[PDB]
């Protein structure tokens, strides 16, 4: 099922791989961030809300992030699966670039975070199983995502994970170079300058778990130099209320090793899904959103923003 | 310390430990310093290691479905450990063939030997380097082990620590003190040197199929006796193995009880002092001591038996085996002396080393087990975290500790900021409440739904070593302000003035140093100054006077955090009023919940979210006769001894005339010097110490250890109370436990076998030089520098085992301090902070561990060195020698050799024996310890000048009293927290360095021995005693009542339906600190001793503490009632208890004034008579 499901997905995909401003308002501000910013706009023809995300040519140009750009647009074009935001209109202007998002009612993970504190276990492994499955799919279709961080995903009504911000991806069959991304979220072997892969994504959902089971991440420290010293050396300590089966999970994602890095070995995913940690979430009903979800986010219709800055 | 010089060292230094040279010529001339040892390995912290294990125990954990500890272990040292056994192999095997070339070398010595000589050169050449290759193989291998085994103990060591803190409430009562120091103490040196003995499990068989092999070459098919006689022998061995461990398993039960009770009792000294029972303990103590060796000396005898064998079976085993040979064909003599020299090698290969290895598997996978055991217990699970609820609601919670709940329908609900007081008798459950608030009394039914942030301040005051400022901050980042204003508002400014150095003054374990309300004022400043949503404050309004409670209850807990939403337990009239909600609770239901009204009818902003390493300060507190005390403590081991000597002189004697006095053997006066060398080879057999002369001296060496314990702990019962303060808990928990397991077990059967050794040596060079003396005279040069060598070690070897002696008590300090906390400990979550400095703890032990076992390598390396260079000097001189006919030269130098094969391994044994003794250097100082120092009539008393200080030459507490006590006249002893009051009482006693004169009815103090002077006071002690045992025991442990006398008295102190809830009526075993009585039931039982033992004069220090007045009638109708014709010193701070005393003694800036009236009293001082509430002001005044 799951493998003719895989199969048919990266059939359709090449498909659309191979084949790539006066109807929006300006209610609301939902940060800027970097360059450009994201601004709420609602449609006339049809009433429905609409994000638009506006990027600054001059400084893609000036930032030498123009690659970034156009296979950012044309990744979120041909991917479809339920747990990434799907893009549906795409702007050309003289000033600047848009590209129209379907509306996340939610809010960001962060603020919840740092509102509550930390998450339980299960609390934090009803997120986990979707980012899994989120990354299996991408990676099955040789794509790279390089820039997990709780900043990234949103949360939708029902509350469910709506992953975005694909800007630094990109489709590559082998080794990569560039270095980019958050400095705690960074793996040893992109730190050293050296050839990487795709093995980059299970460090970062390694420290993403441990960042939500304890309220802050691993590696910490003041200046980026230091961070970059705590990362190469890969020591950490866990909490007092981490519990034995969680404390092997991470310290197998989190390995400096690059060989034995858990999900890389020899069955890809098979290592983490079939782990003592996912031992009671049922992968094919939580695919098709059947299970309820831990914590729902209070909309108050689809204009309200309460949960936004 | 600093810089181990192991991690630089040279490849070729190491192989030779020649980097510890320097520590050894530093301490051979004068004492070795803090300066002088080193820093631990990078390797071997304990930070990096216990991760290292635990990395595989969660792994283990998580993966399989039957796991095992001992996966872990395998998988982390499996490799490194094989390494060295494949090296240890070829130690032995090197071993065995040496008699095919010696017996070639001693052959040559022989005209007739035609072909033998003529190459002898070669094969001397060939044993030359024999022995070069064999010492090198060896000592490195087990060196290596030696280390492994020490980094198993510390990762095992540190897990079980970081184990201990999140067991269960319920598993708690199950695992005592005891327990946990008898399973790390009984493993924590033998474990570690255990592990080279592991390897001959698989060495053993291996070697003996070898010299089977070798020995079929000389007798053909009748060499299988002897085997025959050795497997009889070791299936012998594996039985007496079996029955050795069924004594030990059965005796270890008692030892956790006696190191309980030992600990509770001298930590509790001074209410010991002041009951005058400290005889009552030591028959207590003695009555379990009398199982203990009991059992140990019966498994002595097995032992014995055990290590008996070696010598027994040397004659028996050769003549067994070459007997039959002898008898169908004449024998050449030299084969004798072959058979001999492999036979030596294989008696110590199969009785010796196997069974030792077998009892090492059967040691320590028994202590893996036992902890794999441990970690599988039930965990506390932690509260969620959540920090915006803003809100405790508490709904339908009914309650179990194990028939009649505790908590039955209690709910109740608080927003922020609101202020609930908790009320009501004495044990209604208010404590259990905030323990069910804590999780750690987790509710049956029902649920709690708060912040889970929470700060604790507990009904029992707790304090860590360390000074008064790291208490109160508590392991946080320290400030300025938010400090001082904690320090200022608890009104404990008044009281760091006193102290010398301010507040860096050094507080004990338990804080004994301070009084009683400074204690608790310290744990109110503690709980204050943490941040969190939900503050549980039990009750530290107990022992405080009614000023500095209500200054302390009007400025801290209503004014300072007036923004927190705190829980206060009280039972004071005017604390309810300040409440929102009122909360009252009676045997164990809610009996009501409203509003005050209804029972008629910025300075604490915010808060945001050690180094592993001994720089100098931790290893600066742990800086011939006592042979010919410990002989002569008991009378009979002289004897003993004489006996022994009379028979070996006896021996000695009949094996020389049977020497000087001498077919089926072929011998000529060519090769007649074989006598002497089988003589040699066999004298192990006839100058043994059979049962008659081993058994009595394992008895009396044991009963000389009943007797070091009886004195050590009478000796302890009798020190001043000055000099009790500078001990620690921890070296009393090692010299204890330790220091007497090590004097019961190892000594006696190392000595047995030191002494064995010692007179097979001079035996054999006794009868040997008689006969021609010239061997004498040939091994002086080798005697002579393996007592040189040995004295120069040992000099520095003894201060290192004393180092390492003193190393270990931090552990057991800490261990035993951490129990106390625990509860503490998980509220305000500094986890973290204990387990480092736990692991600090164990780097300093291990820095003074490592260097002992290296100096004791570079010793046994050099000896063998010395050995060998002197058979190469002496071979080849033999050997030039031979020129053509009788080699009298080699005949005497060759045999020269074989007596140093043995006296090699004596002097080996002298240095166990050696630091073995460093114990009884260790115990005896305990006995030196300095000792401490009808007729009542009426009770009348009278002081003069009396004054009292707690240390000799330090600052006076009180000074110049000379009040006068009428007969039978109430006394109320008055004033604030911390004056004196209590030292007042505690002079009367003597218990401090005090001067002046007190003459009681007439008679002086000076004049009456102390035990009967104190007999005549009965005092109820503020700090209440309570020791594991029963009821019955604990109201007298005399057993001068029997159950009738006890009863008319249990029922007059409301203890009627108390005791009576129990499954055993008067006869329920109270454990863990009698914990199961609640905090009101204790001073009861305090006031039952008083009642029972009636004394002319009382001491009453706080006899209600904490009950409420619905209680305290009690004790007010029995001080007028069970005792109304004695006179009573009644030091309280209840306004209540001074409406019936007749005469005031207020003692104010160290000096004490007296009134006869307590309206004029309060006139004189206005603030303490404004403070007193309205309900005392219309009681006193009309
Ligand atoms: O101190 P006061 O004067 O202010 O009164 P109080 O605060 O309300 O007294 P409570 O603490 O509430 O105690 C209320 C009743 O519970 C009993 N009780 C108390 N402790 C009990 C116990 N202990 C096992 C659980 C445990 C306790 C401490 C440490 C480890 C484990 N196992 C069983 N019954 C235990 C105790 O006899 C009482 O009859
Ligand atoms: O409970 P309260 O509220 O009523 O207070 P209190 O009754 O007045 O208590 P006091 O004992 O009178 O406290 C008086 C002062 O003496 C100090 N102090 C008190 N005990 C001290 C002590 N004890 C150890 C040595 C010792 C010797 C003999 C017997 C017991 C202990 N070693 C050293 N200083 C000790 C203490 O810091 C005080 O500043
Ligand atoms: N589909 C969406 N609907 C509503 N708000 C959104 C949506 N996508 C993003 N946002 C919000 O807009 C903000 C910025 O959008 P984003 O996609 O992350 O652009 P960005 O510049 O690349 N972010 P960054 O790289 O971290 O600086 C986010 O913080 C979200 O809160
Ligand atoms: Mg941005
Ligand atoms: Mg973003
Ligand atoms: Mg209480
Ligand atoms: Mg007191």
């Amino acid at each position: 099922s799951v493998k003719e499901f895989l199969a048919k997905a990266k059939e359709d995909f090449l498909k659309k791989w191979e084949n790539p401003l006066d109807q929006f308002e300006r209610i609301k501000t939902l940060g800027t961030g970097s360059f450009g910013r994201v601004m709420l706009v609602k449609h006339m023809e049809t009433g429905n809300h609409y994000a638009m995300k506006i990027l600054d040519k001059q400084k893609v140009v000036k930032l030498k992030q123009i690659e970034h750009t156009l296979n950012e647009k044309r990744i979120l074009q041909a991917v479809n699966f339920p747990f990434l935001v799907k893009l549906e209109f795409s702007f050309k202007d003289n000033s600047n670039l848009y590209m129209v998002m379907e509306y996340v009612p939610g809010g960001e993970m962060f603020s919840h975070l740092r509102r509550i504190g930390r998450f339980s276990e299960p609390h934090a492994r009803f997120y986990a199983a979707q980012i899994v499955l989120t990354f299996e799919y991408l990676h099955s279709l040789d794509l790279i995502y390089r820039d997990l961080k709780p900043e990234n995903l949103l949360i939708d009504q029902q509350g469910y994970i709506q992953v975005t911000d694909f800007g630094f991806a990109k489709r590559v069959k082998g080794r990569t170079w560039t270095l980019c991304g958050t400095p705690e979220y960074l793996a040893p072997e992109i730190i050293l300058s050296k050839g990487y892969n795709k093995a980059v994504d299970w460090w970062a959902l390694g420290v993403l778990i441990y960042e939500m089971a304890a309220g802050y991440p691993p590696f910490f420290a003041d200046q980026p130099i230091q961070i970059y010293e705590k990362i190469v050396s890969g020591k950490v300590r866990f909490p007092s209320h981490f519990s034995s089966d969680l404390k092997d999970l991470l310290r197998n994602l989190l390995q400096v090793d690059l060989t034995k890095r858990f999900g890389n070995l020899k069955n890809g995913v098979n290592d983490i899904k079939n782990h003592k940690w996912f031992a009671t979430t049922d992968w094919i009903a939580i695919y098709q959103r059947k299970v309820e979800a831990p914590f729902i986010p209070k909309f108050k219709g689809p204009g309200d923003t309460s949960n936004f800055d | 310390m600093q810089r181990s010089p192991l991690e630089k060292a040279s490849v070729v230094s190491k192989l030779f430990f020649s980097w510890t040279r320097p520590i050894l010529r530093k301490g051979y001339r004068q004492r070795l310093e803090l300066s002088d040892i080193y820093q631990i390995p990078s390797v071997d912290s304990a930070d990096n290691l216990s991760e290292k294990l635990e990395r595989e125990w969660d792994r283990e954990l998580a993966s399989k479905k039957n796991p095992k500890l001992i996966n872990a272990l395998r998988r982390c040292f499996f490799w490194r450990f094989m390494f060295y056994g494949i090296f240890l192999y070829l130690g032995e095997v090197t071993k065995a063939v040496q008699p095919l070339l010696l017996g070639r070398i001693i052959a040559s010595y022989d005209p007739d030997n035609k072909e033998e000589r003529s190459i002898a050169i070669y094969l001397g050449i060939g044993l030359c380097l024999l022995f070069i290759v064999r010492t090198l193989l060896l000592h490195p291998a087990i060196f290596g082990l030696h280390h492994i085994g020490m980094q198993m103990r510390i990762a095992m060591f540190s897990l079980i620590y970081k184990k201990t803190l999140k067991l269960s409430s319920r598993v708690l009562d199950k695992i005592s003190i005891g327990q946990l120091v008898s399973l790390l103490s009984n493993n924590l040196n033998k474990f570690d040197e255990g592990l080279a003995l592991a390897h001959f499990v698989w060495i053993a068989p291996l070697q003996v199929a070898l010299l089977m092999g070798l020995i079929w070459e000389l007798l053909q098919a009748s060499a299988f006796c002897g085997l025959g006689f050795l497997i009889v022998l070791a299936l012998f061995q594996a039985g007496l193995g079996r029955m050795m461990m069924k004594y030990r398993d059965q005796r270890a039960g008692k030892i956790s009880e006696r190191l309980v009770i030992t600990s509770e009792m001298i930590e509790n000294i001074q209410s010991v002092k002041a009951y005058c029972w400290e005889e009552a303990m030591e028959k207590m103590i003695e009555n379990l001591r009398q199982t203990e060796l009991k059992l140990t000396r019966k498994a002595a005898y097995v032992r014995y038996f055990n290590s008996s064998a070696f010598f027994f079976s040397g004659f028996f085993v050769v003549f067994l085996s070459v007997l039959p040979y002898a008898l169908i064909k004449g024998i050449i003599l030299r084969k004798i002396f072959t058979t001999i020299s492999f036979c030596i090698v294989l008696r110590m290969a199969v009785t010796r080393q196997f069974p030792w290895a077998v009892q090492t598997w059967y040691d320590s996978l028994g202590a893996i087990n036992k902890i794999q055991d441990f970690l599988q217990k039930q965990e506390y699970k932690t509260l969620e975290y959540n920090l915006t609820t803003t809100e405790v609601v508490m709904e339908n919670v009914t309650a179990f500790w194990e028939g009649t709940p505790v908590l039955k329908d209690i709910n109740f609900k608080i927003e922020r900021g609101q202020l609930l007081a908790v009320a009501g008798s004495t044990g209604a459950g208010k404590t259990s409440l905030l323990m069910v608030i804590m999780g750690e009394l987790e509710p049956s039914e029902g649920k709690i739904k708060h912040s889970g942030r929470i700060s604790f301040c507990s009904q029992f005051s707790w304090i860590m070593p360390g000074t008064i400022k790291e208490n109160i901050i508590f392991g946080v980042s320290y400030d300025e302000y938010r400090y001082r204003s904690v320090i200022k508002a608890c009104q404990l400014e008044e009281d760091i003035s006193k102290f010398a150095e301010k507040d860096n003054i050094v507080l004990g374990e338990g804080g004994i140093t301070l009084s009683g309300g400074q204690r608790a004022r310290i744990s109110l400043a503690r709980a204050v100054y943490k941040d969190a949503d939900l503050y549980l404050l039990d009750s530290p309004f107990g022992y405080l006077d009614v000023l500095t409670e209500k200054e302390i209850f009007e400025s801290c807990v209503c004014k300072l955090m007036a923004n927190k939403t705190r829980i206060l337990v009280t039972s004071k009239m005017e604390h309810l009023k300040k409440a929102d909600k009122i909360l009252i609770l009676h045997e164990g239901s809610s009996y009501f919940y409203g509003t005050f009204s209804e029972l008629q009818n910025d300075i604490y902003s915010r808060r945001l979210s050690i180094s592993e390493e001994i720089n100098e300060e931790d290893l600066k507190e742990c800086f011939w006769n006592t042979y010919l005390r410990y002989i002569t403590v008991h009378k009979s081991l002289i004897f003993v001894l004489i006996w022994c000597l009379v028979i070996f002189l006896a021996e000695v004697a009949a094996s020389l005339v049977v020497l000087w006095l001498l077919y089926a053997v072929i011998i000529t006066s060519t090769s007649s010097y074989y006598v002497f060398y089988i003589y040699v080879g066999v004298a192990d057999t006839l100058l043994a110490m059979g049962f008659f002369r081993g058994l009595p001296l394992v008895h009396t060496l044991i009963t000389v250890s009943k007797i070091l314990h009886h004195k050590m702990l009478h000796s302890v019962l009798q020190a001043p109370m000055s000099t009790l303060n500078t001990l620690k808990a921890g070296g009393i928990l090692n010299r204890f436990s330790k220091d007497i397991a090590i004097l019961d077990d190892l000594l006696p059967l190392t000595i047995f076998d030191f002494i064995q050794l010692l007179l097979i040596v001079i035996g054999a060079i006794a009868v040997v030089a008689v006969l021609q003396p010239y061997i004498f005279v040939a091994t002086v040069p080798v005697i002579v520098a393996f007592i040189m060598l040995r004295a120069y070690f040992l000099q520095t070897s003894q201060q290192l085992k004393q180092l390492e002696s003193e190393g270990r008590s931090p552990i057991f300090t800490h261990l035993v301090t951490s129990l106390k906390g625990l509860w503490t400990l998980r509220a305000f979550g500094r986890q973290p902070y204990f387990e480092t400095l736990f692991h600090k703890a164990l780097n300093l032990h291990t820095a003074n561990w490592f260097l002992y076992l290296s100096t004791l390598r570079w010793f046994q390396m050099r000896i063998e060195m010395i050995f060998v260079i002197f058979f190469i000097a002496v071979t080849f001189i033999s050997i030039l020698t031979t020129g053509e006919g009788e080699g009298r030269v080699g005949i005497i130098l060759t045999l020269a050799m074989n007596i140093m094969s043995t006296l090699q391994w004596a002097v080996n044994s002298s240095i166990d024996v050696d630091s073995l003794m460093r114990s009884v250097s260790r115990v005896f100082k305990f006995i030196d310890m300095p000792t401490e120092g009808i007729w009542p009539s009426g009770g009348q008393m009278t002081v003069k000048d009396l004054t009292a200080k707690y240390t000799e030459g330090g600052n006076a507490i009180l000074e110049n009293i000379s009040f006068s006590i009428s007969p039978g006249q109430r006394v109320g002893l008055l004033g604030r927290t911390g004056s004196g009051k209590s030292t007042l009482l505690s002079a009367f006693l003597r218990l401090l360095n005090t001067e002046g004169e007190i003459q009681i009815d007439g008679v002086s103090w000076d004049s009456i021995t102390l035990q009967q002077w104190r007999k005549a006071f009965g005092v109820i002690p503020q700090k209440v005693f309570i020791f594991s045992g029963t009821f019955r025991k604990n109201l007298d442990p005399y057993e001068q009542w029997s159950d009738q006398e006890i009863w008319k008295v249990a029922d007059e102190v409301g203890l009627r339906s108390v005791i009576e809830q129990f499954p055993g009526k008067l006869d329920f075993v109270l454990v863990d600190g009698g914990c199961v009585l609640s905090h009101g039931h204790k001073q009861l039982m305090c006031l039952a001793r008083s009642v029972l033992s009636k004394a002319k004069i009382l001491l009453l220090d706080q006899p209600s503490a904490h009950l409420d007045p619905v209680t305290y009638q009690i004790i007010r109708r029995t001080l007028k009632q069970a005792f109304a014709d004695c006179t009573v010193i009644l030091c309280e701070h209840r306004i209540e208890a001074m409406l019936e005393c007749q005469q005031f003694l207020v003692i104010e800036e160290n000096k004490v004034r007296q009134y006869d009236s307590i309206q004029k009293l309060l006139n004189e001082r206005s603030l303490f008579r404004q403070a007193i509430s309205p309900s005392d002001r219309v009681k006193l005044f009309p």
